[PDB]
């Protein structure tokens, strides 16, 4: 299983240099998308009976 | 506007027709050794999962089989949840290769998800063994277990898998067959009304 | 080989000081002052029948309106949700499937289980198999149709592949997610795909290539269903630890862990809301938990099944919720 | 008091224990239908879970509602007046109602013997028949009943049918006819269920016993009077059979007891 083994090395070698960015930036990126889309949720703001198909 | 409606309609009739079959739809798993000569047995009922509907006394059966595709993974184990026997096979004769078989019905009857379910235990092979008995002591191999007597022998073995089992939601059944013994589906018959009277009876009272 | 076997493992310990030197702050710390989720009172608007046993697959449709499930009846039944019709029962060759898809187009359906080979069903013309694919070594866990054309499945052979009807044969597999693959999501940008096995741990994996970039891990258990945020840029992993969490692909590390004391039970399904702020989890205590996505409020709760729900899954247009439990039943929630 | 139901010798008793008798008629039918109001309730708010919609749970349920209406219906058939055009308006209705009550008992002790006698196909649905010889056998024989002798009904001492022209006979003999098979079913399941009782003795008691308010073995003691101590023992074993179905089918089932505690959980998580 050398091969196997250096397939795993090689793999870590792969993700050994994995570009990065600030968690916190990643995380506050989440932040912008749940802000920005929540008006236009059909199940976190209680859908208008007006034109909800399961009303 | 309307074939959506008919559509269902005739749907649900084939749903609703065969659930009474589903229903009464009696499901064994199968497991068991190449000695075990399920070739064998299987042509019996007759008269890698493989599909077996056969009937006997006006009632259906499924002898699914898990052909040594035994699976370690949980979620596997629940896509037989629904079975309500364990159709097991050890060879009686093959006194070396017991430690083994021991060994698998521990897995098996002792998983939580199989639980619910009876176990059918068959040792097929009674008349090899037969010469075997006063002739090679299984006491040479199982120094647990007089040597030379068949009676003794014979209920060796059931003792060891009875006792192998763990804490009894269900009985565990018992049946030494040949390969080609014409009572082997009468003694599944008995087993299985016998199981699911005690599932009804819990019901019931 | 002794060698190389000592020198793999010091190459993870910079790569597990990597995240700690990328990390800011827990997810918690960064938003503690977040608006309030609110006490979603959701209510049942719809409770589709008809299935003879327990359901362990459904998936919705990109039209937003039908949607597909299976069961150890060995059918498949396409319903319509807005009018609880039923369209199509699809018998199958074997009798032991473990899941279900739905093509985008809406010309296909996927179904395998137990078998090595998953059906790719024909759905235009009743319905008939448009090509068995030609197998794997184990049972396939989880499909997903990547396009019309392609086709991405999860085996129990710790292996992934890639499909095409055109060829009937795997294009590209992939190997290396040791122990048993049971579950695989696609990204709403349609380039990347990851999966979760028995290995406690999930990793993320590049279509144009066979190779995988990331390796998400610490469940303490064996992951059963996985969601990508609406954005290509999260995951919800729920394993039988009885505790989901999110991830991030650029920190490379898990942001928060949704768990709660009196939940043992563990998880089978998970899905995200539309807008990203809810976290639909599926429950093996017969429930259905939501969770603020962005928070890890344990808010929303929806119950209503008699036996354990196995699938889940939240419709393209985000209106509704849907659940298939073991029961045989399988009612949409909104 | 509820012992006339299976007179057939007219026999005076002591007025001093005339209201003996109709008192534990009285309290004995008065229970036996409140107690079953929470049965049928019961059976309806847990139908939400599986253990509980079956095809048997019908069988209790439309038992019960049709023992319930008897039940009551024959406190009001004492206090009317006897005699009356009322009193024969409402007495075809409790002939009725009883034979549809003893039609169920049979349907569940048909029942019993498909799911321990002959278990495989014991859970193949059957209500094309449970639901016509529990309601449309009663219904031909209290046409024919009704047309051979409508003036029986009433028309003597009390509503109850008189124990003249043989009309005792419309309820009486089919009765039997429910005890007998009842009886019959009873001791073979009892045979099968006390083999299973060896060494491992008080289960076969409890098997028994909670057979017997829907077997209907009870009502053996009515027509023993021909003598009074068996009256006595039939206003207390079927009077208060409301009693028994919520105390042996009801209150005490695992089963129920298990969707009972399932829907508190869901209530409670809402």
């Amino acid at each position: 299983s050398i091969a196997q083994a250096r397939k795993l090395v090689e793999q870590l070698k792969m993700e050994a240099n994995i570009d990065r960015i600030k968690v916190s930036k990643a995380a506050a990126d989440l932040m912008a998308y749940c802000e920005a889309h929540a008006k236009e949720d059909p199940l976190l703001t209680p859908v208008p009976a007006s034109e909800n198909p399961f009303r | 506007d309307k074939a959506a409606a008919e559509r269902s309609k005739e749907i649900d009739k084939c749903l609703s027709r065969e659930k009474t079959y589903v229903k009464r739809l009696v499901k064994i798993l199968l497991l068991g050794a190449d000695n075990s000569g399920k070739s064998t047995f299987l042509k019996q009922m007759r008269i890698g999962i493989h599909e077996y509907d056969f009937e006997i006394k006006n009632v259906p059966f499924k002898m699914v089989d898990v052909g040594g595709q035994r699976s370690e993974r949980k979620r596997w184990f629940e896509c037989f949840d629904s079975v309500t026997s364990i159709l097991f096979l050890v060879d009686s004769s093959d006194f070396n290769r017991l430690t083994e078989s021991l060994n698998d019905f521990e897995t098996i009857v002792n998983n939580r998800v199989f639980s619910n379910v009876s176990i059918i235990l068959f040792l097929n092979k009674t008349d090899l063994l037969e010469e075997k008995v006063q002739i090679v002591s299984i006491k040479d191999y199982f120094l647990e277990f007089d040597p030379h007597c068949l009676r003794d022998v014979q209920k060796f073995l059931v003792e060891c898998f009875r006792n192998k089992r763990r804490d009894q939601q269900k009985p565990l059944y018992h049946h030494f067959t040949t390969a080609i013994n014409t009572e082997n589906a009468r003694l599944i018959f008995r087993d299985v009304k016998d199981t699911i009277l005690h599932d009804n009876l819990k019901q019931l009272m | 080989l002794d060698q190389l076997r000592q020198e793999a493992e010091q190459l993870k310990n910079q790569i597990r000081d990597a995240r700690k030197a990328c990390a800011d702050a827990t997810l918690s710390q960064i938003t503690n002052n977040i608006d309030p989720v609110g006490r979603i009172q959701m209510r049942t608007r719809r409770t589709l029948r008809g299935h003879l046993a327990k359901i362990y697959a459904m998936h919705w449709g990109t039209d937003s309106r039908l949607l597909v499930s299976a069961s150890q009846d060995g059918k498949l039944i396409i319903w319509d949700s807005y009018t609880t019709n039923k369209v199509h029962a699809i018998p199958l060759r074997s009798s032991w499937v473990m899941t279900c898809a739905y093509a985008p187009s809406g010309n296909y359906v996927a179904c395998g289980g137990l078998d090595n080979i998953c059906s790719i069903y024909n759905l235009k013309t009743n319905v008939r198999v448009s090509r068995e694919l030609a197998g794997h070594t184990g049972y396939l866990s989880c499909c997903r149709f990547l396009d019309d054309n392609q086709i991405v499945t999860s085996s129990g052979d710790t292996t992934c592949a890639l499909w095409d009807i055109e060829t009937g044969q795997q294009t590209t597999t992939f190997t290396g997610h040791t122990g048993d693959v049971m579950s695989l999501s696609l990204a709403p940008d349609t380039r990347l795909f990851v999966s979760g096995a028995c290995d406690a741990s999930a990793k993320l994996w590049d279509v144009r290539e066979g190779m995988c970039r990331q390796t998400f891990t610490g469940h303490e258990s064996d992951i059963n269903a996985i969601c990508f945020f609406p954005n290509g840029n999260a995951f919800a992993t729920g394993s039988d630890d009885a505790t989901c969490r999110l991830f991030d692909l650029r920190a490379d590390q898990e942001l928060m862990t949704y768990s709660h004391d009196n939940i043992i039970c563990g998880i089978t399904s998970v899905s995200f809301s539309k807008s990203g702020r809810l976290l639909l989890a599926g429950y093996d205590d017969f429930n259905c938990n939501v969770w603020d996505a962005l928070k890890a409020d344990r808010a929303g709760v929806l119950a209503g099944h008699d036996n354990r729900v196995s699938c889940l899954g939240v419709t393209d247009d985000g209106m509704a919720v849907a659940t298939g439990s073991w029961d045989s039943f399988l009612k949409i929630w909104n | 008091n509820f012992a006339i139901l299976m007179q057939v010798v007219p026999l005076e008793l002591a007025r001093g224990h005339q209201v003996a008798l109709s008192s534990i008629s009285y309290v004995g039918c008065s229970l036996s239908v409140l107690c079953l109001v929470a049965t049928l309730v019961t059976f309806a708010v847990l139908s939400s879970v599986s253990t509980i919609r079956n095809q048997r749970y019908h069988i209790h349920a439309n038992l019960s509602f049709a023992v319930l209406v008897a039940q009551v219906l024959l406190l009001i058939s004492f206090r009317l007046e006897p005699g009356t055009t009322p009193c024969q308006v409402m007495a075809v209705l409790l002939h009725y109602f009883f034979l549809s009550a003893f039609a169920w008992m049979l349907v569940e002790g048909l029942h019993l013997y498909s799911m321990v006698i002959k278990v495989f196909g014991s859970e193949d649905s059957k209500h094309r028949y449970y639901y016509g010889m529990g309601w449309g056998f009663p219904l031909l024989i209290c046409i024919i009943s009704l047309s051979f002798a409508m003036d029986s009904y009433g028309t003597s001492n009390n509503c109850w049918l008189s124990l003249a022209s043989g009309a005792i006979w419309a309820f009486v003999a089919p009765a039997l006819f429910v005890i007998v098979v009842n009886i019959g079913i009873l001791i073979a399941v009892t045979r099968v269920i006390s083999q299973i009782s060896a060494d491992n003795f008080k289960l076969t008691a409890k098997a028994v016993a909670v057979l017997l308010p829907i077997l209907g073995t009870s009502w053996v003691f009515g027509v023993l009077a021909v003598a009074v101590v068996f009256q006595y023992m039939f206003a207390t074993l079927n009077s208060l059979q409301g009693l028994f179905i919520f105390l042996f089918h009801c209150l005490l089932n695992s089963e129920v007891r298990a969707a009972f505690k399932h829907k508190t959980k869901v209530w409670s998580l809402t």
